[PDB]
RNA sequence: CUUACCAACCCGAUGCAAACUGCGAAUACCGGAGAAUGUUAUCACGGGAGACACACGGCGGGUGCUAACGUCCGUCGUGA
RNA sequence: CUCCUAAAGAGUAACGGAGGAGCACGAAGGUUGGCUAAUCCUGGUCGGACAUCAGGAGGUUAGUGCAAUGGCAUAAGCCAGCUUGACUGCGAGCGUGACGGCGCGAGCAGGUGCGAAAGCAGGUCAUAGUGAUCCGGUGGUUCUGAAUGGAAGGGCCAUCG
RNA sequence: UGCCUGGCGGCCGUAGCGCGGUGGUCCCACCUGACCCCAUGCCGAACUCAGAAGUGAAACGCCGUAGCGCCGAUGGUAGUGUGGGGUCUCCCCAUGCGAGAGUAGGGAACUGCCAGGCAU
RNA sequence: GCGGGGUGGAGCAGCCUGGUAGCUCGUCGGGCUCAUAACCCGAAGGUCGUCGGUUCAAAUCCGGCCCCCGCAACCA
């Protein structure tokens, strides 16, 4: 029983609900070394904005690329990248991860940066 | 021992077939289980009655990895 | 045929009340719930009383 | 972490050549030691099960986990959900500091010692053996003994076969009759 | 007398007996008794025809019975009016369609198999014919 | 220890099912569009009813014995 | 009430074939978070065909307060935390009935619970668990009050037999 | 532009399973540590945090392979609407529709958005 | 066609209200007696008519079938 397939099972219900609501969701993927963030169109097939720690434009200004304060950088970056693009209200898709620690630090940072969710 | 009992028929089944134009709230299908599943603009009642949540034409589709039948409203 | 009918009287001054059932053999403790009182239009606590 | 340190330096490179492994990750490991105490008779009185688990708590320093009946069976006249026995699983160094505590103290204590068996393997590389007496451990004092209940000990290893399984515990000098 | 050891229900609808049969070729032995008519085969008729063939070849070779009386037939007793529920099960039948292979035989010469099948056909209510195993 | 016999599971082959389905028609039914045809043949409201013992025939069935000019439903036709 | 008869929409009879109900539950309801069976094999103190432990096979053959059917992995199954939406007023629009009725329901107002939030909640996987009217009881009530002020009685609302 | 990886989809087995091979700069996975945030009805297994010594063993991805699954004609057959007929419990003819199973065969998915790496 | 019963060897409880087999006799063993009965003392014997379903669990519940006891079998 891989931890991944058990995690997609945890994320399926919320994603179906967001798909039914027709909302533009902020997807978050978390690895032991990196953290990722995507804003998907309501149709679920277009990536509007994206930000992560594998981008050197953000990675160079971090001590370690996979700790809690690194997630706050991606949260701040993905929000201001989306605000100027025109998206203001989204829905946070924790995607099977517990809303705690790094993904929580990513969320409130994006919430602090002016993304309404 | 002895037979001779039965219950009243419940008038289940599809009420609006594919392509029919419906108003918001129209019952589409009455069913015991979810033989049909709610798609876009379609709600599921407490007895799994599928009703239109918006005006338009009803549409039957089979989707998903389990090949389940869905009913949606093409809003028009 | 064991559940007895009871009424839940609002803690507010109004005489409004709900009605429900209760198995007084297994649950001898009085039932207390927060329910909406339509007279004062607030959620007050409702205590059990005889029907 | 005595044998834990003894693991990563000594038993790895003798095993690495013994089976000619390509990567160090192929060598078997020891994940957890789980001690089971099937009381069975606690249905008569449950005052004896808490002190029964009090013993298992002293053997490993962990508060035990009371297991419940998975299903009702009348052959032993229990309904599903009854407290039937306790268990403790040990991981990390608490497993190690216990793993040496028996192999160097748990071995030289059992009455009429004759050595462990080499056939008591699961078939995929995991060992299990049961001790009949609980007064074999230094923790549990002989003075305080209400009963002589034993317990089972199983060894969960990442080994794939019994040959790789027996080879690992043999490296820890396990008594093999 | 062949009969299901147990059944999900005790009584069945009368039904109909349309269509052609499945299992229209000799599959186990070398010779077969194929039904060309349509009708029912009670368990007694099947047993009677089996004994006639079993004794015909003096208990030699192998004999298969390709049919099985799985349909229960009810009857109302005498001096009983209509209604008051379905009758009680009295015997079991196997529905036969044209082309159904009823019995198969092996281990005996053909000339002996024809006489054995001829003796058995005299016990059955449907017209039959002799068939032999063919290369599919 | 080897021994009149019975034999689960599995595998291969063969059937059966109103209350079995990993399949699946013809029809029928619902909706949309389009002509032609039909004395609006359709719906609603109002005045007046009668009728609520049906019969046989065809087809699909239950029941009975695939018995009955039997019995009970579905559907069509005729008698009424 | 459930299945079949019932003829692939609905409906459809018989002293036709089979079974159930006249309840239960303040959690077995709401929500958030998590979880995934049956059976069997192997190894293992007492311990046995069957207890708890470990591993593999298996893939729902399990489970669902209860009959059957239809459902159920996003679980509707299992566990924990916090809780009372088992809310009040309404209700577009449908379903089903000769009728009395019965059923589904987005959304709106007020107030509330859970959640970081999107959201979810007007009882329970769904379909049985029920009884019209009259008469009378109990509580409430900016209704009425046979000259007038009260009261009795009546009405209205909630509820009981 | 090509190769490679990650995320989100479309699609829902021609896409699955097995068997064989193969991949670590990056990515991913395992991994390291755990006082603390947080977590175990016991257990840092899981969840979570702090990290980067090691390893691609497992897992995952990729490549091959017809062992199984899966897909699947053409023709015939069954059934059947309408009309007619017979020896009428069942059939036949005209006409329209036409399976299921099986056979030949197919088949080791396809594809969109974004991101990163690498070559270019 | 409807109701009630089949439990140690014999006659009966228990079933209703699921878990726990009881009573009197007889039988076996030992005593008292010259000996037997009576008597005193101790002990065994049923897996509940059979097959199947419900339950963790069946003498008990719910079937079907083997059986015995009944009552009813009417108007022509
Ligand atoms: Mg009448
Ligand atoms: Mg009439
Ligand atoms: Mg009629
Ligand atoms: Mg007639
Ligand atoms: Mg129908
Ligand atoms: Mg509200
Ligand atoms: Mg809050
Ligand atoms: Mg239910
Ligand atoms: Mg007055
Ligand atoms: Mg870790
Ligand atoms: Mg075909």
């Amino acid at each position: 029983m891989d931890k991944k397939s058990a995690r997609i099972r945890r994320a399926t219900r919320a994603r179906r609900k967001l798909q039914e609501l027709g909302a533009t969701r902020l997807v978050v993927h978390r690895t032991p070394r990196h953290i990722y963030a995507q804003v998907i169109a309501p149709n679920g097939s277009e990536v509007l904005v994206a930000a992560s720690t594998v981008e050197k434009a953000i990675a160079e200004q971090l001590k370690y690329t996979g700790n809690k304060d690194a997630a706050a950088a991606v949260g701040k970056a993905v929000a201001e990248r989306a605000l100027e693009k025109g998206i203001k209200d989204v829905s946070f898709d924790r995607s099977g991860f517990q809303y705690h620690g790094r993904v929580q630090a990513l969320a409130d940072a994006a919430r602090e940066a002016g993304l309404q969710f | 021992t002895r037979n001779g009992r039965d219950s009243e028929a419940k008038r289940l089944g599809v009420k609006r077939f594919g392509g029919e134009s419906v108003l918001a709230g129209s019952i589409i299908v009455r069913q015991r289980g979810t033989k049909f599943h709610a798609g876009a603009n379609v709600g599921c009642g407490r007895d799994h009655t599928l009703f239109a949540k918006a005006d338009g034409k009803v549409k039957f589709e089979v989707k998903g990895p389990k090949n389940r039948k869905f009913i949606s409203i093409e809003a028009e | 045929g064991i559940r007895e009918k009871i009424k839940l009287v609002s803690s507010a001054g109004t005489g409004h009340f709900y009605t429900t059932t209760k198995n007084k053999r297994t649950k001898p403790e009085k039932l207390e719930l927060k329910k909406f009182d339509p007279v004062v239009r607030q959620h007050v606590i409702y205590k059990e009383a005889k029907i | 972490a005595k044998l834990h340190d003894y693991y990563k330096d000594e038993v790895v490179k003798k095993l690495m050549t013994e089976f000619n492994y390509n990567s160090v990750m192929q060598v078997p490991r020891v994940e957890k030691i789980t001690l089971n105490m099937g009381v069975g008779e606690a249905i008569a009185d449950k005052k004896l099960l808490d002190n029964a688990a009090a013993d298992l708590a002293a053997i490993s320093g962990q508060k035990p986990l009371i297991t419940k009946a998975r299903k009702s069976v009348a052959g032993f006249k229990i309904r599903q959900g009854y407290p039937i026995g306790c268990k403790v699983t040990l991981r990390g160094e608490r497993m190690w500091e216990f793993f040496e505590r028996l192999i160097t103290i748990a071995v030289p204590r059992i009455r009429d010692f004759r050595g462990l068996s080499a056939k008591s393997f699961d078939g995929r590389g995991n060992y299990s053996m049961g001790v009949r007496e609980q007064i074999i451990f230094p923790e549990i004092d002989y003075d305080k003994v209400d009963r002589v209940r034993g317990l089972d000990i199983t060894i969960t290893t990442t080994a794939k076969s019994d040959e790789e399984g027996r080879a690992l515990l043999a490296a820890f000098d396990f008594p093999f009759r | 007398m062949l009969q299901p050891k147990r059944t999900k229900f005790r009584k069945m609808h009368k039904g109909r007996n349309r269509g052609l049969a499945q299992g229209t070729d000799v599959s186990f032995g070398s010779f077969g008794l194929k039904a060309v008519g349509r009708g029912r085969l009670t368990a007694r008729q099947i047993e009677a025809a089996r004994r006639a063939m079993t004794r015909a070849v003096k208990r030699q070779g192998k004999i298969w019975i390709r049919v099985f009386p799985d349909k229960p037939i009810t009857e109302k007793p005498l001096a009983v009016r209509m209604g008051k529920g379905k009758g009680n099960v009295e015997y079991w039948v196997a529905l036969i369609q044209p082309g159904k292979v009823l019995y198969e035989m092996d281990g005996v010469p053909e000339e002996l198999a024809r006489e054995a099948f001829k003796l058995a056909a005299a016990k059955l209510p449907i017209k039959t014919t002799f068939v032999t195993k063919t290369v599919m």
